């Protein structure tokens, strides 16, 4: 009630004391509506004039017992002070106490503090400040001390409950203030300056609304406990597997066969210190910092002649890439899980150990990197969705008019809007035609067209303004930005290379007519609208990380530079200044954190760099994931209501097309009128017989076997086929027989089904096309025209034979049906993506067209300093003198819009982006030699692109595809769309294991000793003892490392033997206690198998290590010990549910894996046929190439995760000399030339990654669905 | 690429035969300076007599009557790093039947290291008057034809049986 | 590199003096490349006389004005290049310098000590 505004006076204090006495005699929740920091309820009405900011009697009766008063601030915000004497000296009625209170409650105080904080945050970005930047810091400390004392006097220090130190944000503020003055009294500078960065966190306290969402993030992280435990346990198990398999394998090196001066390996080793001396005894590839790895197997890296493979030296990458110890193995497994530069570890491990070890990487990538990531992603979505539901529920609870009318009628008509839309489309198309080597006539044409288009747009601007005037004109959002853009274009015409690219933003006018572009605009608007606070918190966190990194490691990056760059100058990615620190932080957010952290370690210590990088990665990824899921769910759920009718007032484009179709109908009718005025029994039984035969299971199985054989016979066409002279001819005749069989099968399909029932079927059309290609090739070969240009090139289409299995295998057929169903929305989103990326491609063309050229020394491939050879004329003058000098260009660049699209793809997938970025930031001009970081702030272009065209775009696509798959499932009627009919019932049967009721306790033995043993073995104490024993065994396994002494080996062996005997004893006890009931429990039979396998492995490793000599077999069979630590799952209710979800999801993942394997097989055959002879450079190697089916499959599995695809594509973009030799002779084969085909390479390597991306999103759908099912039911 | 394709072992009298000797290095990116020597032990003889030597892009033929004016180089050309060391007989007679030997002397050039290695490849050549057909081709063609006829017969038998059953059932109906 | 030396060093006469000269360089000191120049000058503008040097091993040139009273007392491995002395008469008063060059570090250092002999 309004009357309830009495003051806090002597009588009020007396009443409060009486109520406290009443509460003491008596010896609940306070009113939420009157909680401090919230708006005043509307019941109380307007605050009386003279009572603003005055100590008022408590407005909540809950506090009527205690001594507390309320002060009301303009804006209806309730501040709850404390009535107890402040500091025990002052009291609420005091000349100073009231003043301090009103000061703290006022706004200007808050604005002043925020301004000071944000000025300090600008001064924190100076790596070395001038000497005068001490008065400013003194001013800042003075302002902070004044604020602290004001708060002290306003609300007491620690006297009562409502005081200074109650608020957690006060603990940070006071802990800073004390450090500042304490440090000044003291006067490691780096640590003292780092402690100043805590002043940035006060932004969260001052800026309204950031505190609540920081609390929301802290509450959301608490849901990721089970997931984190499972992740740590899985990474530990995989790290143990890796530490067992590849212990010391990365220390392999090629050592000289012949030495001199009686030098042995140890003598040589104990002298070398520098790389120029290491290079004299080990094989180093040109321009490599690490000795070439080798292996002792038949499928490992091979050393040159005169070099022998030995295990000695240090591990690659400064020594940080190793499996020798558990810590390094865990780091490597975390890197594999996060899929950061994992292809390098993949290649190193395969070269060192053997190519048959890619199974380990397959399992790790498809079990830990793609599944444990989905559990984290799924859990946060469930945690956010629960929060959002609660928020929704809580919310629920004279001459001028003559021209004016004429112009309005002229311009405000449907036709003009469509004309302007076509004008926008044509202007963008015209702008897309720019390229580097552009002749003067083409440049003039482009300039004239741009002038015409800007003139048209300015004309319509003036026409519309004069039509409706600027009072009514400036009320429309589209009109505002249209005016902005035309003004900018006029400014550019009157006057650089950026303002010309601002007309590209007119493409967003098509959002009105384009429903799925309005979704992108809505996402962008939400990111700075409803979720603007979350975006601001992300920005603040990134700024804090950049400042912390700079303060910690900037001095070291400069002092220890020669440890990371042999030129003793800073590398490309460092932390010596704020811009580069921020770039490193942004790169870590993008997902590349190991290459930039190796140098961090080398310069400034492993502990510090690891702590900082782990904090940055975890917290930044948490915030980015929260923002992504918030945007996704909010934007794609807000419109579900259909709150507004579909185009109530039809859009001008819609009206224009309506008029156009009406006119077309009128014209058609008039023209039609004018022209009309002016002027068997046996055959049917045979058909039935063929139907019977072709519908038979025997026939289907025979044809499936033939399909498998004919597809497998394609894998024998390696480059080594000429050595296999018998297999050659065997496969030729087998191909002929397969063609005959499939011709007969197609003829029977005809004679059975009919020319309509057969040719109205897509599977039948596919089979018909394949067999027709085979028949055409066979006829041409038989007639003698086998090598006839396009006829010969047609033979390469035999890689499509495996496609015949989709129609035969129901598992793949079901998933193919889902993809075919989802295609339309995919196409819509791809269209929006292409339009959005066209803008950035054009802008990149305008910024970087032709500026990627450079004059390089072809021996070491090093750019010449710009002091000499500063331009292309001087590069050619130097060419005429020297010989190994080239004016080279990047193969992927921004010379035109197509290559811009390719470069943007490489940037958005983060693979070639560094190579492109270095050239972009070095670019000077056209025909000018690049200078180092001449254009340093070009990094902002790539930052802004990686945000807009690779985060919001991915958000839009994910939302669209999720909605489409939900719609498909709803159409099927709540049926899983990735499971076959047979797998559905097995899935349902498996589901029951998650809801079984507990079974009756096993009856006790009827024997005097057996009963006691049962009672002992059926105890929680026994279970806990076994669990701790398993943990101790795990620790014993972890304590093992490479280079350990024989005593350590012996003690570890004996400890493991003791553990084995203890577990066998527990097995025996459980046997004699539970009798035959024992084997009715699945976990107990698992324990039995684990125990027996541990004993067998222990007894068999001795045989493999005493008579037989097979280290690989010994290492593989020693993996049976991990079955002892896998038993930790049994007592973990938390992770058992998640592994059950995985087991339930397996049936759907099997089909997708089968389809992915089929696609990989097809692409492997195509790669074998096409890229078998390209020049070996960049990512194509002696081991990783397309010379053989195994190598092709290795490369394709690698690039399935989108890793190194730029490196595999680069050697194929060479198609002219001197890059490739078109007439190179390959010994043992008739093929000539090691050149690649750029178009085929681009198509291959783009289509494959797109298809793999679609399959990967299919897997996340399956995993998310199963996780939700298991979590709910 | 580099594939060590084994040489053929059958030459037809009067025609031209190419004797194959390919030697690929373990790592293709290394540098080398190779040269070769060929030795021939005619059938009925027990001594390997050197017949030619090739080095620095010049073939030095020995004064052998059996090979005078009947040998030309068919190896790697235009380089000192030879990996193909074949030779060509432009007119094959009966004196070219026997065991051959292709010596390869490869000298790798490493960083502060030089390795002088050597290889030997043995080729046995028999001269005939007519070119015999490959037994693998014979068996492959015969197997293909028998399999084709077997499949056709089996399908026809199944068609006949199914049609007779269908006609019997139809007449029953 | 930064070099930490005392600006003033007061040593009583008839007592053994020691000159603290320490420097911090991120790179492990290599004895095959370290260059060191101990020089003495009577004043700031006076000529500097070299009396101790490290090219590959500690070599003392035994200048007559110092006799054999100069001894090395530091350890480059631990980055201590201090020089200790035997008892003195007031003539030793002056300025002592320790120039240090620790490759591959680029910059060169110099630490100055103004030795004083008390009665
Ligand atoms: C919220 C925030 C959460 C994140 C909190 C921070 C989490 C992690 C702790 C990091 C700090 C502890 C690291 C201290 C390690 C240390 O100072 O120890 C040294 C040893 C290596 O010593 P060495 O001489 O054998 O190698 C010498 C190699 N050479 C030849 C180059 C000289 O370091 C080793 O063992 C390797 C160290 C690997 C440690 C695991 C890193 C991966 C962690 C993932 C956690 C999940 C996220
Ligand atoms: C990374 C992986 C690291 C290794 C993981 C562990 C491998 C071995 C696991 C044990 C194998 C024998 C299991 C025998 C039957 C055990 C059993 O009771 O099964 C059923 C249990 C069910 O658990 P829940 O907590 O009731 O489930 C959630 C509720 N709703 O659910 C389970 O125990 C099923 C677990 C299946 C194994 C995990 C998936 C493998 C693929
Ligand atoms: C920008 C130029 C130089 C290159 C690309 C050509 C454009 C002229 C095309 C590309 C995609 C087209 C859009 C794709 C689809 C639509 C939705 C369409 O809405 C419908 O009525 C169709 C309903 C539906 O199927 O979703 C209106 C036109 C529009 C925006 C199209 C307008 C013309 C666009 C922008
Ligand atoms: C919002 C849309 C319209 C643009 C998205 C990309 C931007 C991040 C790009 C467009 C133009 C770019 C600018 C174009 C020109 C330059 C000059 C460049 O420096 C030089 O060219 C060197 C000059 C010299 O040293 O003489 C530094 C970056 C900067 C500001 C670029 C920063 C990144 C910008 C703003
Ligand atoms: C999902 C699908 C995953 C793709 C997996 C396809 C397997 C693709 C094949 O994997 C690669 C290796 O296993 C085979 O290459 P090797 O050279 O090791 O062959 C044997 C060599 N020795 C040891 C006999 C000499
Ligand atoms: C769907 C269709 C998928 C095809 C299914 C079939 C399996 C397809 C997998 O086939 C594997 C082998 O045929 C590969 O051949 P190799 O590289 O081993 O050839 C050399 C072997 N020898 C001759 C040296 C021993
Ligand atoms: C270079 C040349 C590249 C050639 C590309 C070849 C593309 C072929 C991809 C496969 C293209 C897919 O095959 C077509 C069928 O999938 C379409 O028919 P449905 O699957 O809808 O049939 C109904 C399914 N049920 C209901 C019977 C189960
Ligand atoms: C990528 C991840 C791949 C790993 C997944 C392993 C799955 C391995 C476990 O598969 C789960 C089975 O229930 C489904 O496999 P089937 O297709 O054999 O069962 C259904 C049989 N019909 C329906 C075809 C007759
Ligand atoms: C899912 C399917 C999506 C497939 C996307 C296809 C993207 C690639 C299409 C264009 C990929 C091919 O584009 C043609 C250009 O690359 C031509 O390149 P050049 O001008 O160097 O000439 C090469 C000729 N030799
Ligand atoms: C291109 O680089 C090569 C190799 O660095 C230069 O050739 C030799 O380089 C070494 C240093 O590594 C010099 O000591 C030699 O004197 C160089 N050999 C010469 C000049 O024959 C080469 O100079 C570079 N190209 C140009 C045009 O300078
Ligand atoms: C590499 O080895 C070959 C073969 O042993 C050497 O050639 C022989 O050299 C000796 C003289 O040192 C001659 O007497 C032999 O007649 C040569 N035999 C042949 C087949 O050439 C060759 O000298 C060695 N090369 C180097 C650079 O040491
Ligand atoms: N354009 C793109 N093709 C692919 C294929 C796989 C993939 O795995 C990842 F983990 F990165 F999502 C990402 C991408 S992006
Ligand atoms: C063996 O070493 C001695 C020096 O200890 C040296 O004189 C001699 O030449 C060496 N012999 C060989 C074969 O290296
Ligand atoms: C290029 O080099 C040749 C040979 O050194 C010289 O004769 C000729 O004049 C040069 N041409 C130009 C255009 O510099
Ligand atoms: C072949 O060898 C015989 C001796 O056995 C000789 O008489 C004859 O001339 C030789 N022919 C040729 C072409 O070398
Ligand atoms: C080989 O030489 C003989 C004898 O001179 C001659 O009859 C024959 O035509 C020659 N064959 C060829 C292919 O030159």
């Amino acid at each position: 009630g309004p009357q309830s505004f009495v003051h806090f006076t002597k009588q009020s204090l007396a009443l409060i004391e009486q109520r406290i006495a009443e509460r003491k005699s008596k010896e609940p929740k306070p009113s939420s509506d009157l909680e401090a920091g919230k708006q005043l309820p509307f019941i109380y009405g307007d605050i009386p004039p003279g009572m603003v900011s005055e100590p008022l009697e408590d407005l909540d009766p809950y506090y009527a017992d205690k001594k507390t008063f309320i002060v009301l601030n303009k804006g209806k915000t309730i501040f709850r002070f404390n009535a107890t004497p402040a500091l025990y000296m002052l009291s609420p009625f005091s000349p100073l106490r009231r003043i301090s209170i009103k000061i703290l409650v006022h706004s200007l105080f808050s604005m002043l503090i925020m301004c000071t904080i944000l000025t300090n945050c600008i001064f924190m970005t100076m790596n070395n400040p001038p000497d005068w930047t001490k008065n400013v810091e003194y001013t800042f400390t003075g302002i902070y001390t004044f604020e602290s004392l004001v708060k002290i006097l306003a609300r007491g220090f620690c006297v009562g409950e409502f005081t200074f130190l109650r608020d957690p944000w006060n603990w940070l503020d006071f802990v800073v203030i004390v450090f500042a003055y304490l440090t000044e009294f003291v006067n490691n500078v780096s640590a003292l300056r780092t402690f100043r960065v805590l002043r940035a966190l006060k932004t969260i306290s001052v800026i309204p609304g950031l505190k609540t969402i920081v609390g929301a993030l802290i509450q959301s992280v608490k849901k990721l406990s089970d997931v984190m435990i499972l992740t740590v346990f899985c990474l530990s198990v995989f790290a143990l597997i890796g530490l067992q398999l590849f212990m010391g394998n990365l220390k392999h090196k090629c050592f000289r066969n012949s030495l001199e001066n009686n030098e042995t390996l140890e003598s040589i080793m104990n002298t070398l210190e520098s790389e120029e001396d290491f290079r004299k005894y080990f094989y180093y590839l040109e321009g490599s910092k690490d000795a070439l790895l080798c292996g002792f197997s038949t499928d490992s890296g091979q050393c040159p002649e005169g070099y022998t493979c030995v295990k000695i030296g240090r591990n690659p990458d400064y020594g940080y890439t190793s499996f020798d110890t558990f810590s390094w193995a865990f780091l490597a497994l975390f890197r594999l899980m996060t899929q950061d530069y994992w292809e390098n570890l993949y290649q190193q491990t395969l070269r060192a150990a053997g190519k048959t070890y890619m199974i380990f990487f397959v399992v790790v990538i498809f079990l830990g990197s793609f599944y444990l990531i989905n559990l984290i992603l799924a859990v946060v979505a469930m945690a956010y969705e629960e929060q959002n539901q609660a928020n929704i529920e809580e919310a629920k609870q004279p001459y001028w008019i003559k021209f004016k009318k004429c112009i309005y009628f002229i311009v405000m008509d449907p036709f003009v809007d469509l004309a302007i839309t076509i004008c926008i489309v044509l202007n963008t198309l015209f702008m897309a035609m720019e390229h580097h080597p552009m002749t003067e006539e083409f440049k003039n044409v482009l300039a004239i067209g741009n002038l015409v288009f800007t003139g048209i747009f300015a004309a319509e601007m003036v026409l519309k303004l004069i039509a409706m005037d600027p009072y009514e004109y400036f009320q429309v959002g589209w009109n505002i930005f249209d005016s902005l853009i035309v003004t900018l274009s006029l400014v550019e015409l009157f006057l650089l290379s950026v303002l010309r690219s601002f007309r590209l933003l007119r493409v967003f006018k098509l959002a009105k007519s384009w429903p799925t572009l309005n979704m992108l605009i809505k996402i962008i608007g939400n990111s700075v609208g409803a979720l603007g606070n979350l975006t601001l918190v992300l920005a603040i966190i990134v700024f804090i990380f950049a400042v912390v990194g700079m303060q910690l490691f900037g001095k070291s990056y400069k002092e220890c530079v020669c440890k990371i760059n042999d030129d003793c100058t800073l590398p490309r990615w460092h932390m010596n200044d704020f811009f580069h620190s921020f770039l490193i932080v942004f790169r870590v957010l993008c997902g590349e954190w190991i290459e930039t952290m190796w140098d961090c370690m080398e310069v400034a210590g492993q502990a510090m760099c690891l702590i900082v990088y782990m904090m940055v990665m975890v917290i930044g990824n948490l915030v980015v994931l929260n923002l992504f899921l918030a945007l996704l769910l909010s934007s794609f759920s807000s419109d579900n209501l259909t709150a507004i009718e579909e185009d109530p007032d039809a859009n001008n484009l819609q009206i224009a097309v309506t008029r156009i179709k009406k006119g077309i109908n009128y014209v058609k009718q008039t023209l039609r009128e004018f022209i009309l005025k002016a002027f068997g029994k046996i055959w049917w039984n045979i058909r039935k017989t063929c139907y019977k035969i072709v519908e038979h299971s025997w026939f289907e199985s025979f044809i499936v076997l033939m399909i498998l054989l004919s597809s497998g016979a394609l894998a024998f066409e390696d480059i080594y086929i000429e050595r296999k002279k018998t297999i050659k001819i065997i496969l030729e005749y087998a191909d002929k027989i397969f063609t005959y069989i499939f011709i007969l099968e197609m003829l029977l399909k005809w004679i059975a089904y009919g020319y309509k029932t057969y040719f109205t079927n897509a599977w039948c059309w596919l089979d018909f096309l394949i067999v027709d290609v085979s028949l055409v090739t066979l006829v041409a070969n038989t007639l003698g025209y086998s090598d006839l240009g396009p006829i010969k090139s047609l033979r390469t289409l035999r890689a499509l034979r495996p496609l015949r299995a989709l129609s035969r295998f129901e598992g793949m057929r079901v998933v193919v049906n889902a993809l075919i169903g989802a295609i339309p929305s995919i196409m819509n989103v791809l269209l929006v993506c292409l339009i959005f990326w066209l803008i950035f491609s054009i802008m990149g063309v305008n910024l970087f067209a032709g500026k990627f050229y450079e004059c390089i020394n072809t021996t070491d491939g090093s750019r010449f300093p710009a002091s000499q050879v500063p331009n292309r004329s001087e590069c050619f003058a130097l060419m005429n003198v020297s010989q190994n000098v080239r004016w080279k260009n990047l193969k992927v660049n921004f010379d035109n819009v197509g290559l811009g699209y390719l470069s943007l793809l490489q940037v958005a997938t983060f693979k070639g982006w560094t190579i492109i970025m270095y050239a972009a930031v070095d670019s000077v001009n056209v025909d000018k030699q690049p200078k180092y970081e001449y254009s340093l702030y070009m990094y902002i272009y790539f930052v802004v692109f990686i945000i807009f065209g690779s985060f919001f775009t991915l958000n839009l696509f994910i939302g669209v595809i999720i909605d489409n798959f939900n719609q498909q499932k709803k159409k099927l009627g709540g049926q899983d769309i990735f499971m076959t009919e047979e797998q559905k019932k097995y899935y349902n049967a498996m589901k029951k294991l998650g809801s079984k009721k507990p079974q009756k306790p096993i009856p006790r033995p009827g024997n005097k000793i057996q009963g006691c043993i049962f009672d002992l073995v059926t105890n929680q104490a026994f279970d806990i003892s076994i669990m701790v024993l398993i943990c101790l065994n795990m620790v014993t396994m972890m304590v093992e490392k490479e280079g350990q002494s024989q005593h350590m080996t012996e003690v570890l062996y004996w400890i493991n033997v003791v553990f084995i005997i203890l577990f066998t004893g527990e097995c025996v006890l459980k046997l004699i206690s539970l009798r035959h009931y024992y084997f009715t429990v699945g976990w107990n039979i698992f324990d039995f198998v684990v125990v027996i396998i541990s004993i067998v492995g222990m007894f068999l490793a001795d045989l493999i290590e005493t008579y037989f000599v097979s280290p690989t077999l010994f290492r593989v069979i020693r993996l049976a010990r991990i079955g002892r630590i896998l038993r930790l799952v049994k007592g973990a209710k938390g992770i058992r549910t998640l592994l059950f979800a995985l087991m339930m999801s397996l049936p759907a993942l099997f089909n997708i894996g089968l389809l992915l394997f089929l696609v990989m097989f097809i692409y492997a055959i195509f790669g074998m046929s096409n890229f078998a002879y390209v020049k070996k450079e960049d990512g194509i190697n002696d081991m990783f190439n397309f010379e053989t089916f195994g190598n092709s499959m290795i490369c394709l599995f690698q690039i399935t995760t989108s890793a190194g695809w730029d490196g595999l594509l680069a050697p194929i973009l060479n198609s002219k000399p001197p890059d490739c030799d078109p007439k190179k002779v390959h010994p043992g084969s008739s093929v000539e030339g090691d050149c690649g085909n750029p178009s085929v390479g681009i198509f291959y390597f783009v289509s494959y990654i797109i298809i793999s991306f679609l399959v990967v999103v299919n897997m996340y759908i399956a995993v998310i669905l199963e996780n939700f099912s298991v979590a709910t039911e | 690429g580099c594939v060590e394709v084994d040489s053929e072992t059958e030459a037809v009298y009067g025609m031209t035969f190419k004797i194959l000797c390919i030697s690929c290095k373990r790592r293709s990116e290394t540098n080398a300076e190779t040269f070769t020597e060929w030795t021939f032990r005619q059938k009925g003889t027990e001594e390997f007599v050197k017949i030619l030597r090739y080095e620095n892009e010049v073939l030095q033929l020995e004064e052998d009557e059996r090979f005078e004016g009947r040998v030309v180089w068919n190896g790697s050309r235009g380089t000192k790093d030879l990996q193909d060391l074949s030779i060509f007989i432009t007119n094959v007679t009966y004196n070219h039947s026997g065991d051959y030997e292709c010596h390869v002397y490869r000298l790798l050039f490493f960083e502060n290291y030089e390795h002088n290695t050597s290889v030997v490849k043995k080729i046995h050549i028999e001269v005939v008057d007519k070119a015999n057909r490959d037994m693998a081709s014979i068996v492959s063609e015969i197997m293909m034809y028998v399999l084709i006829v077997v499949l056709t017969i089996w399908l026809v038998a199944e068609m006949i049986y199914c049609y007779k059953k269908i006609a019997a059932a139809t007449e029953t109906a | 590199m930064e070099v930490t030396v005392p600006a003033t060093l007061n040593v009583l006469n008839g007592s053994d003096a020691r000159l603290p000269c320490t420097f911090n360089s991120c790179y492990t000191v290599n004895h095959k490349q370290f260059s060191l120049n101990w020089t003495y000058q009577e004043c700031n503008n006076c000529s500097e006389e070299m009396f101790l040097q490290f090219r590959m091993k500690i070599i003392n040139l035994k200048l007559e004005r110092f006799q054999d009273r100069v001894e090395f007392s530091g350890n480059p491995s631990k980055y201590d290049v201090s020089v200790m002395l035997r008892n003195v008469q007031p003539e030793d008063e002056g300025i002592y310098n320790c120039y240090i060059m620790n490759p591959p570090d680029r910059h060169r250092g110099h630490g100055k000590i103004h030795l004083q002999v008390l009665m």
